[PDB]
């Protein structure tokens, strides 16, 4: 719900999934055939400073990062689940087919009417020695953003959770994708802040592996993101500083 | 709960 500590205000909304009428409408806006079966459009995890600036994590902004419908599946598929109004577009990026997997490289939504966090590159990494350090967790919360079962072929889910310590907090946004017998993909966004500092660290990693390369691993781990992660090669890794405004 |  609401958690306060000085100038920081933490907000967590957990409600029912989006209704059909609002799903089709939003899907049309984002130029997608549909949304994940379980679309928690009213859910959020929000971190906000008294100054106004902050960062939040919601399902809608996450879906904006997903490759939308290009009209290529008409060639790739004998029959489609649903059609879609093809997206206007295009960027200078190579056109790739929609894949119904809802893969997203979303890293959170920056908040602020005027004052706002500035995203800058950094050579810093989130120090795991600080993460492994065990102070008492003052506040903990986990929020589900969306989930889909890929027409019973696996799972695609986006969730976010946060640890609040006496003088720091640590957040993990995780996109997890498993296509049964095919592949496992995991996009993690880690957010760290120390009380004294005037910045946050945000470390993004994208991992993925074909299941054929994971056959030495106990199959039970395929349904456990925390355990399977170490077996997945990192294909993209970015670390940025989120500088506090003056 | 001390996730990494
Ligand atoms: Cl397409
Ligand atoms: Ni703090």
């Amino acid at each position: 719900g609401h958690m306060a500590s000085g100038p920081w205000k933490l907000t967590a909304s957990k409600t029912h999934i989006m209704k059909s009428a609002d799903v089709e409408k939003l899907a049309d806006e984002l130029h997608m055939p549909s949304l994940p079966e379980m679309m928690f459009g009213d859910n959020v995890l929000r971190i906000q400073h008294g100054s106004g600036f902050g960062i939040e994590f919601n399902a809608t902004d996450a879906l904006r990062c997903v490759n939308n419908y290009q009209g290529m599946l008409k060639v790739a598929c004998a029959e489609e689940w649903q059609e879609s109004r093809t997206e206007g577009e295009h960027s200078k990026e190579v056109i790739k087919p929609y894949d119904w997997t809802y893969t997203t490289d979303y890293k959170g939504t920056l908040l602020g009417e005027s004052l706002k966090l500035k995203v800058v590159p950094t050579t810093d990494h989130i120090d795991t020695e600080k993460l492994k350090a065990r102070e008492q967790i003052k506040f903990f919360e986990e929020v589900l953003l969306f989930e889909d079962e890929l027409h019973d072929h696996g799972v695609s889910s986006l969730s976010v959770k946060i640890r609040v310590m006496p003088s720091s907090f640590f957040l993990l946004l995780r996109f997890f994708l498993r296509i049964d017998g095919v592949l496992i993909r995991m996009n993690d966004t880690r957010l760290y802040h120390e009380a004294d500092k005037t910045y946050m660290l945000r470390e993004y990693t994208s991992r993925e592996s074909k299941i054929s390369s994971l056959m030495h691993v106990p199959p039970s781990l395929f349904t456990e993101p925390n355990e399977i992660s170490q077996y997945l090669p990192i294909k993209e890794a970015v670390c940025e500083k989120l500088i506090f405004p003056e | 709960l001390y996730f990494q």
